[PDB]
RNA sequence: GCUCGCCGGAAGACCAAGGGUUCCUGUCCAACGUUAAUCGGGGCAGGGUGAGUCGACCCCUAAGGCGAGGCCGAAAGGCGUAGUCGAUGGGAAACAGGUUAAUAUUCCUGUACUUGGUGUUACUGCGAAGGGGGGACGGAGAAGGCUAUGUUGGCCGGGCGACGGUUGUCCCGGUUUAAGCGUGUAGGCUGGUUUUCCAGGCAAAUCCGGAAAAUCAAGGCUGAGGCGUGAUGACGAGGCACUACGGUGCUGAAGCAACAAAUGCCCUGCUUCCAGGAAAAGCCUCUAAGCAUCAGGUAACAUCAAAUCGUACCCCAAACCGACACAGGUGGUCAGGUAGAGAAUACCAAGGCGCUUGAGAGAACUCGGGUGAAGGAACUAGGCAAAAUGGUGCCGUAACUUCGGGAGAAGGCACGCUGAUAUGUAGGUGAGGUCCCUCGCGGAUGGAGCUGAAAUCAGUCGAAGAUACCAGCUGGCUGCAACUGUUUAUUAAAAACACAGCACUGUGCAAACACGAAAGUGGACGUAUACGGUGUGACGCCUGCCCGGUGCCGGAAGGUUAAUU
RNA sequence: AGGACCGAACCGACUAAUGUUGAAAAAUUAGCGGAUGACUUGUGGCUGGGGGUGAAAGGCCAAUCAAACCGGGAGAUAGCU
């Protein structure tokens, strides 16, 4: 049966990537929280 | 025209392998490790200057580095650039 | 002409078609075309604002001349054409100077007929004049509401206005609704009725024919649950409330016009 | 290695997406692999991806996003103009053969093509952010011409058979060749050519559009395939020589014709319909400012350049999405033979596999199947399940009907093989020859060869000839819903929802209405034959009485009544 | 011509049996419906939580829905176990 995760790297990047995060105040707050927590990977970008 | 300082950095090493050995004997082609950012024009210039040969054409490719376990920790070797440099017929490097 | 389809399948049995052999079979005049992509009834917030709009055939927009302000230059009708964007047909006209335009096709207009606009045009169908220069009692269409703005009234297939009176700067019009309205006498109108009056005899015949025209299905309020609509609810067919819109306003008689700015121009409401 | 079995519109082959070394080689077997394992998509090491023409990048836009100023908003921000991004679409150009353990339209061999920069020569009105053309567009249908491809004959090479026969109307194999260049064919579309004038194309225009004359009868554009050339080449059944028996070295005959034939190509065509079918650039063309013997444009020649990134491998799967080496899911491309209407079905080809626990035994019971005396729904809530029907042609077919239907109603007959009609028919195709020719990829006649149904007569075998696989059970009365559709992803598919149709009602355009503190946007580039809401639900015959209650509409005298004073 | 007819691909899900610590957190096998259309499918886009979207089942909105998920108010409150 068709499951929920149907991967597309273009959609991944556009939805959750570094530039999408940076485009809004709320996205920049995500990055701030993740930096503060000390995450090795800030975003899905790769 | 490329500066000699640039040309002295672009060629890194000769590449040794059976494919490289056959390339030399059959097609008069040397195989080189080159700087990642080296262009075909820079490779041609550097080979002609530093090895004192006449170059017909340069083909290039990027080799992606292998992922490898050292003990338990995962590591990844660096990518590098390889050049197939075809020499003119009677050059004999 | 109005033709009844033979019942060779249940979806054809009730179809009635309006077939006009005068209409151009070929493609439209390409210099007067533009794209018009569809909305689904969704505004710039992305939300549905008008229900029941979606799909249907793709359509090119034909630029129709509602202003008719190229005065003093005769034009000849080249052909009548189908326009998907409206009920009326349109007519491609060629002005003597070499310009082509589309206009609304009046009743009676055919290829080869001559038309003209301006103060000194003849009182003939398809000619456009200021309503100061049009006799009282005349039937007109494509009537301007403000001088120079272009026709806004009586554009649909088979429609027309009557000039019932002239009083100084204004004429009184009887509209198709039955409303009596004042309009400035400087406003232009085109003589005659809009053509294609058989449009209203068509019978779509089947559900899919409304889908081709980009209408999606209406679900009745009473078929819904209370959270969805005031009429929603009930064990079986129940109602027991005053009919309302989905947003709770009475929908059987309650008047909704509220425009004190334009009230002065309305001589008599449609009633 | 020899047998056997399975797929073969896939269980073969090639991609995209997604993964990311799983690819190839050597080595190891602890763990991983539902067992063992010398094996592995496992561990360890080493190798492997070659591009002017493929793809991305690049140029161009769609939906949509972001948006200088702007408009709007307690703040955050919202919307949007100029713009700028955004492919799933438009935009230059390469083919065949060879080669590695692992890449190849990328390497080599052979033969091509494209764009741009320079420079030479000859001619020359060049120039855009502007104008025009083009690009540039739907569904369905029909037929013709072709090709891919296949079958047969010929030809060449090989064979003479483990058991009766097999020098022949015998058996096996091969019989391949591109882009480009030339030719402009079947066919499609369009009347040309020249002058004069002009309220049009934001200004100009020699361009487009319009008007008017003269003149000519063919002028132009598009176009599959064929043929020539590419190609005295390559490839080649096989044969010969080595072998480090893994695979190399040497040499190579024939290489044609007919017939059949696509869902591919001509075809973005042609016919027809209504629901009326992107944009922008590249491309062609006209001029403005301006340059004005300069720059710049056109043609021929030479030369240089064409970067960068991807290219391994899996890809209906043990490599992707499903915690698994998981009976699930996953877009595109290719499409051999016999039989068949067929991409169904059976059996095979090329190619690929036997599904990573086995060995015995032959109890009950369970699962999936086969057959069954006599009876034949007696079973059961219920013929649930099973059994049955099942093709083609012809004959024949009721109530009722909205005249279409009902209808495949029901029911019945024929059906194999051989011979004859006719040593292979009707039909299809059409060589040679002959005649003409506004002369060629031409027209007429001609019929060789090839292909080939269907029918009738006669015979003949079997229990059975639509023999297998494949493939309607039928009829009668009745409730509900007109109908095709839609629905509770994962216990409800229905009488529920929708529907065409009907009615009431609101709405005069800065429309009602909806989204939004607003600006705005949808409604609609629509305008009462239009748009919104509500109910009813094809069609036929109809749709009675009540305005007291609750609502809505109209009224404006009087009573009562807010802020305010 | 056709929301025409028979029937594969393709889309669906009417019946039954199996399975129910499954091969599978919804399938398999044999039958079944649509199959030129209100059809089906690839890529990209838009609509957001009292909100969307809904041919309307309170359906669907990442194995979650009569108010999603994540963090926070937060050690909510619990005459109850
Ligand atoms: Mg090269
Ligand atoms: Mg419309
Ligand atoms: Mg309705
Ligand atoms: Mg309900
Ligand atoms: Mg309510
Ligand atoms: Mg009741
Ligand atoms: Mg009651
Ligand atoms: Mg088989
Ligand atoms: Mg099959
Ligand atoms: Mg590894
Ligand atoms: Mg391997
Ligand atoms: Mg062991
Ligand atoms: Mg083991
Ligand atoms: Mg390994
Ligand atoms: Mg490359
Ligand atoms: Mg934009
Ligand atoms: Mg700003
Ligand atoms: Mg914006
Ligand atoms: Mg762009
Ligand atoms: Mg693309
Ligand atoms: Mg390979
Ligand atoms: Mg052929
Ligand atoms: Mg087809
Ligand atoms: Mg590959
Ligand atoms: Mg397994
Ligand atoms: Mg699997
Ligand atoms: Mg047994
Ligand atoms: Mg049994
Ligand atoms: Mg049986
Ligand atoms: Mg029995
Ligand atoms: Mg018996
Ligand atoms: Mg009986
Ligand atoms: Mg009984
Ligand atoms: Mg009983
Ligand atoms: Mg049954
Ligand atoms: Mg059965
Ligand atoms: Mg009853
Ligand atoms: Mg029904
Ligand atoms: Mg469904
Ligand atoms: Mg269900
Ligand atoms: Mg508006
Ligand atoms: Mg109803
Ligand atoms: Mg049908
Ligand atoms: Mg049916
Ligand atoms: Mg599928
Ligand atoms: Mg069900
Ligand atoms: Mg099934
Ligand atoms: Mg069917
Ligand atoms: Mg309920
Ligand atoms: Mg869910
Ligand atoms: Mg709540
Ligand atoms: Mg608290
Ligand atoms: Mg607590």
């Amino acid at each position: 049966m068709k499951r929920t995760f149907q991967p597309s790297v273009l959609k991944r990047n556009r939805s959750h990537g570094f530039r999408a995060r940076m485009a809004t105040k709320n996205g920049r707050q995500v990055l701030a929280r993740r930096r503060a927590k000390g995450r090795a990977r800030l975003t899905v970008s790769k | 025209m490329i500066r000699e300082e640039r040309l002295l950095k672009v060629l890194r090493a000769p590449h040794v392998s059976e494919k490289a050995s056959t390339a030399m004997e059959k097609s008069n082609t040397i195989v080189l490790k080159v700087a990642k950012d080296a262009t075909k024009a820079e490779i041609k210039a550097a080979v002609q200057k530093l090895f004192e040969v006449e170059v017909e054409v340069v083909n290039t490719l990027v080799v992606k580095g292998k992922v490898k376990r050292h003990g338990q920790r995962i590591g990844r070797r660096s990518d590098w650039k390889k050049a197939y440099v075809t020499l003119k017929e009677g050059q004999n490097l | 002409a109005v033709v009844k389809c033979k019942p060779t399948s249940p979806g054809r049995r009730h179809v009635v078609k309006v077939v006009n052999p005068e209409l151009h079979k070929g493609k439209p005049f390409a210099p007067l075309l533009e794209k018009n992509s569809k909305s689904g009834g969704r505004n710039n917030n992305g939300r549905i604002t008008t229900r029941h709009i979606g799909g249907g055939h793709k359509q090119a927009y034909r630029i129709v001349d509602f202003k008719r302000n190229k005065d003093g230059i005769p034009a000849v009708v080249e052909r009548l054409e189908y326009d998907p964007n409206r009920s009326a047909n349109i007519a491609l006209v060629l002005y003597k100077d070499g310009e082509r335009r589309y206009i609304l096709a009046p009743k009676g207009l055919k290829a080869g007929d001559q038309i003209q606009s301006g103060v000194d045009a003849a009182i003939k169908p398809g000619n456009t004049l200021p309503m100061r220069n049009i006799p009282v009692g005349s039937t007109v269409h494509n009537v301007e509401m403000k001088p120079g703005k272009g026709g806004q009234l009586a554009r649909s297939a088979g429609t027309y206005v009557q000039i019932v009176a002239r009083d100084g700067a204004y004429v009184t019009l009887r509209l198709r609704s039955g409303e009596m309205r004042k309009v400035e006498a400087d406003c232009r109108a085109t003589l005659g009725e809009v053509g294609n009056a058989e449009h209203m005899l068509r019978v779509l015949g089947k559900a899919g024919a409304a889908r081709w025209r980009g209408v999606r299905p209406t679900v009745r309020g009473t078929a819904m649950n209370p959270v969805d609509h005031p009429h929603g609810g009930g064990e079986g067919r129940n109602f027991g409330k005053h009919p309302v819109t989905p947003w709770g306003v009475q929908t059987k008689g309650k008047k909704t016009r509220s425009n004190k700015r334009t009230d002065k121009f309305i001589v008599r409401r449609r009633s």
